[PDB]
């Protein structure tokens, strides 16, 4: 609760370099901490999770056929 | 219709609670013990875990 | 006592067919181990696939299988009478009355019944209705008494014209066989004057097949054509192809399929050939084109080759079939069913095959009586007055058979939703003070005259109905014990 | 009557399975094959045909949709919904004491009124030139046939399939060919990698063209290996396909499309090789690509995809368009569906009920109410109130003479089907109504179901 509330208020002021430090349990700079990920890794997990999950979104009932 | 949307959405929730933390050193793990052959695997990623565990949930095929 | 236990198991046979009586009747669904869906009103196909327990159930099956020869239609209003005679006879069997008096008294009632049926049947001939009339106007509702209610108006202007080509004293049932064509409409079925069969196999030149022939000639050959060894096997098949061309046959029917060598030789010369010819289709050509079947090429001669007027390649239902027209001798007109539903094709298949039986018996003798179940009412009315003076106890015995015929109007009211008592009171005065011909009318939902209704039924159906129900009911009473080993 | 009451309730449960799949917007449901494989497709005819239930009443609807798949192939959900709607009204009229045939007689008479009313709404698209006519065929698949996602713009691989049947069919606007039009799939790449050529591409195993010949001299068929080459040198064929350049383990049926397009023949044995079987092929180059630049009716669309269901669902949508285009070319009667003709034909039957009165007034009302189930089902699938949707359609069709106003599933704005280019075959809606009522008459005749002993 408190850690996410401080992180949500940090980006609310226009600071995109903040983050969640699990070692010290506080808000720290991700660039100085050493946490960096590629943009292609971001687009791959976000776009695939939204499109692949559409199978169970539009299908509210599943019917299985008996073994032949 | 009531349990149709429930059992389908919880297919990844039941065995996926341990792999949610996979990113980061604090990630929880899962132990898969075979009934024979004296084999097993320990990993925090659900890739090998899902493929090596047969499930009757139709949503697991997706 | 042992017969009573056997009757109760046989009562449910016609009680499942209970609603099926009349043109408003229903159908029975049967699913076998092969998952073959069969929906039909005729009880012959029902009793054939019906699981039997006691041997008395097979008695009704043997009569139903023999019903096609005696009558062939109206099986719903016939077989049900065999169970009704034994239903009301239960109080008599419990008393000191022996089953022999029931069997002996039954023949005395049928002898009086058939005498009245022949009296009801009247043949005027003279200037009254003739061919193309009796088979149309009076046979409008007579051909199909159960199914094809909405499509009846279509077949009267079609199916009647097909059976008109059948002359009396011949009555060939081998050439009336139909085919199953998926897709299309019922009223759009084309009339076929010759042998037509399915290809059952696809060709690479299927689209390149010749469209039509001016003077085709059909030849039936059983020679199998299939390919130093290479030159020998290819030459022997080539020599057989040249000997066939010497006869000048534009159409060659082969029992076994042919390879590419026989196909390419016939395609360049524009010679038609068809493989996988069934043995039943060969006998159909012999009675139409008049050819012959040659096993080998030793005895083949030019005079064995028949001919027909013209050939045509018909494309229907996204598939092409062989069509013959203008055969030298054709006693009937081939009909091809259509529609997308397989059950509907099999539904009218049993109905059209039952309609030809009327044309068969009409050509021998032309007779019509009042239909709609009014035949048994006039017979039952006459048996009540005669049986009083006939051989003692036979009064109550015949009266039981007289009341057994009352099930027919009770069944017609069950489907139409009428009252069983109300129809008996109106017919009792209609068959006594109203003379005879007044029947029941389903359209106006009241009692009226079948003479002005135009609905008649052949009296020959009721004649064989009592004879078919004679040995059927007598066998139940003549068997007092049933033994099943293991 | 109690036996058929449970059959109608069981038939309504079957229609509720595909109820959400009705229309192009209709959502599918996950189907599990008995072998464990999952089947995900937006085609209503594919899921219903592969699904097998217990009661025989559901199996009777399978045979009804089986004929719809081989004829129409797209939109078979409305066949079961219309058939179930006639049975839903049977719980009332039959309970009132009226015989089913009396109700069935009103359906056949009302069907002729719907066909006659649907014929007046026919709009001929062949009256214009070939530029606007061929454009309507491509735009016909742009909206009505579009179902699955990513289909928003499908015209990349669709125009190849639309123009495929155009070059095969003659300009007299009457043709049918089911022999040479087939779909050939490939697992890999993307759906955008498809190509349109004249020929066939197989999975089994270049030369410059010549002057007189059409090039490559295609002929369909160590001492013995060189001896057969000398026979090829007599005809001069550059590329020769040897079944029994050379290929290994090729099928006979796969080579049929090559011999027909190139006017060649199958050579049973090397002794029968002749020059008369020499064909013409424009170019052959590598998986060899067979192309023909001459006039022929053989056209095969090579399709690629990352999964089997992606290629299978794409082909079934393009293969079913053959019957759609044929009804837009060979058949000059073209009508606008999607809530337009369904509501229009329902208003004509409703007026006939008050004219005849008697027992046919309630019988004709059941037929008009059955046709109103399609827009109410599409309203729930589109997120619109069924009562408010039909109240808007009927209000505009009575006040205005335009009969093309219909249900809008995807939010196209104006409900006019003429501006949205939503077309349905005229013979399609005719066969769906007749064959559905054809089965409903047999359902009402069911008394006792006989099943063989297990």
């Amino acid at each position: 609760s408190e850690l996410v509330s401080k992180l949500r208020s940090s980006i609310y002021n226009g600071i995109s370099t903040s983050g969640l430090d699990l070692n010290n349990g506080t808000i720290a700079d991700m660039r100085q901490l050493g946490i960096v990920e590629s943009y292609k890794l971001k687009r791959a997990v976000v776009s695939s999770a939204s499109e692949a999950a559409e199978v169970l979104l539009r299908v509210d009932n599943i019917i299985r056929a008996r073994p032949r | 219709a009531e349990n149709a949307r429930l059992s389908a959405f919880v297919g990844a929730i039941a065995v996926g609670d341990l792999v949610k933390s996979t990113l980061g050193p604090k990630g929880m793990d899962k132990l898969l013990q075979s009934a024979s052959s004296n084999t097993c695997m320990v990993t925090n990623d659900g890739a090998t875990i899902l493929k090596s565990i047969p499930l009757d949930n139709p949503a697991a095929k997706v | 006592g042992q017969i009573i236990s056997n009757i109760n198991a046989c009562v449910a046979v016609q009680e499942a067919l209970k609603p099926t009586l009349g043109p408003l009747g229903s159908d029975i669904l049967i699913v076998t181990s092969n998952q073959k869906t069969t929906i039909s009103n005729d009880g012959a196909t029902i009793l054939k696939l019906l699981d039997v327990v006691h041997p008395a159930a097979k008695t009704l099956v043997d009569i139903s299988r023999a019903q096609d020869a005696e009558v062939g239609d109206g099986t719903t209003s016939v077989t049900i009478l065999a169970g009704e005679l034994m239903k009301e006879a239960k109080p008599f069997l419990e008393e000191g009355i022996s089953s022999h008096l029931i069997m002996k008294g039954y023949r005395k009632a049928v002898s009086l019944a058939v005498e009245k049926i022949n009296e009801l049947a009247v043949d005027i001939t003279s200037e009254k209705s003739s061919g193309r009339e009796l088979l149309e106007r009076c046979a409008r509702t007579a051909m199909s008494s159960k199914l094809i209610h909405n499509n009846a108006d279509f077949f009267v202007k079609m199916c009647v014209d097909a059976v008109l080509s059948l002359d009396r004293n011949d009555l060939d049932d081998k050439l009336i066989g139909i085919k199953k064509i998926p897709g299309g409409a019922m009223e759009e079925s084309l009339f076929i004057n010759g042998v037509a069969f399915k290809k059952t196999f696809s060709y690479a030149g299927f689209e390149q097949q010749p469209k039509k022939f001016n003077n085709p000639k059909i030849l039936s050959l059983n020679v199998e054509l299939e390919l130093a060894i290479v030159d020998a096997e290819w030459q022997l098949i080539f020599e057989k192809l040249r000997q066939v061309e010497e006869t000048g046959a534009n159409i060659v029917l082969s029992k076994l399929p042919i390879g590419d060598l026989a196909t390419q030789f016939f395609a360049d010369r524009n010679i038609f050939c068809a493989g996988r010819v069934s043995a039943d289709d060969m006998n159909r050509v012999i009675q139409a084109v008049g050819g012959s079947i040659q096993s080998t090429t030793s005895d083949i001669k030019p005079e064995h080759l028949g001919t027909c007027a013209l050939f045509e390649e018909m494309q229907i239902g996204s598939e092409r079939y062989n069509l013959f027209q203008g055969c030298p001798q054709a006693k009937t007109c081939t009909l091809l069913l259509r529609g997308g539903a397989e059950q509907v094709i099999a539904e009218v298949e049993r109905s059209l095959h039952d309609a030809i039986m009327i044309v068969k018996r009409a050509l021998q003798n032309k007779l019509i009586v009042a239909g709609g179940g009014a035949t048994e009412m006039e017979v039952s009315k006459c048996l009540r007055d005669y049986s009083k003076t006939i051989a003692g106890k036979q009064q109550m015995i015949i009266n039981a058979f007289a009341k057994a015929l009352e099930v027919i109007p009770r069944q017609l009211c069950e489907n139409a939703g009428f009252d069983a008592i109300e129809i008996l009171n109106k017919l009792r005065l209609a068959h006594s003070k109203g003379e005879k011909w007044y029947g029941v009318v389903f359209e106006t939902e009241n009692i009226g005259d079948n003479f002005a209704k135009f609905v008649w039924e052949p009296a020959l159906v009721k004649i064989n109905a009592l004879n078919s129900a004679t040995e059927a009911t007598n066998l139940i009473l003549s068997v007092d014990e049933t033994i099943t080993n293991k | 009557l109690e036996a058929k009451k449970s059959h109608i309730l069981a038939a309504r449960s079957v229609a509720s399975i595909i109820k959400t799949s009705l229309g192009p917007r209709g959502l599918d449901k996950i189907l599990i094959s008995p072998d464990g494989e999952i089947t995900i497709t937006n085609d209503g005819a594919t899921i219903l045909s592969q699904m097998e239930l217990d009661n025989e009443i559901a199996k009777l609807l399978v045979q009804l949709s089986k004929s719809q798949d081989d004829e129409i192939g797209d939109g078979t959900t409305g066949v079961v919904v219309l058939a179930s709607a006639l049975l839903d009204q049977a719980l009332e009229l039959i309970q009132k004491g009226i015989h089913p045939i009396k109700i069935a007689n009103g359906f056949d008479e009302a069907a002729k009124l719907a066909i006659s009313k649907l014929e007046e709404t026919c709009d001929d698209i062949s009256a214009s030139n070939d530029e606007l006519f061929r454009d309507f065929l491509l735009r016909a698949a742009k909206t009505s046939l579009g179902s699955k996602i990513v289909s928003k713009d499908h015209d990349r691989f669709a125009e190849m399939a639309v123009e495929a049947v155009i070059n095969v069919m003659d300009k007299d606007r009457k043709d049918v060919d089911f022999d040479l039009i087939k779909m050939q799939g490939r697992v890999g790449g993307s759906i955008s990698d498809s190509k349109l050529i004249n020929g066939v591409i197989l999975d089994k195993d270049c030369v410059l063209p010549k002057e007189g010949s059409d090039g490559v001299k295609l002929a369909i068929l160590q001492d013995k290996f060189k001896e057969m080459i000398d026979d090829v040198k007599k005809a001069g064929a550059d590329v020769v396909i040897c079944q029994w350049p050379a290929v290994r383990w090729v099928g006979g049926q796969e080579l049929e499309h090559i011999a027909i397009s190139t006017n060649g023949r199958i050579v049973p044995r090397f002794q029968d090789l002749s020059k008369d079987k020499l064909g013409t092929c424009s170019r052959i180059y590598e998986m060899l690509i067979i192309e023909q630049s001459k006039e022929t009716k053989t056209v095969t669309c090579f399709v690629r995809g990352s999964n089997k269901m992606i290629v299978d669902e794409a082909e079934r949508a393009l293969h079913d368009s053959l019957c759609v285009v044929r009804n837009l070319v060979k058949d000059s009667r073209v009508v606008y569906g999607g809530g337009a003709a369904e509501v229009t034909m329902s208003l004509a039957v409703s007026e006939e009920a008050d004219k005849q009165r008697g027992i046919d007034q309630y019988a004709f009302r059941g037929f008009a109410q059955a046709l109103d189930t399609i827009p109410m089902t599409l309203a729930e699938n589109s997120g619109l109130d069924p009562i408010g949707t039909l109240s808007t359609l009927k209000s505009k069709q009575l006040k205005e003479k335009i009969s093309n106003i219909g249900v809008d599933c995807l939010g196209y704005g104006s409900n006019d089907m003429k501006e949205l280019f939503v077309v349905d075959p005229f013979i399609g809606k005719k066969q769906q109504i007749l064959l559905a009522t054809q089965l409903c008459r047999m359902i009402l005749k069911i008394d006792n179901v006989i099943i063989s002993g297990k």
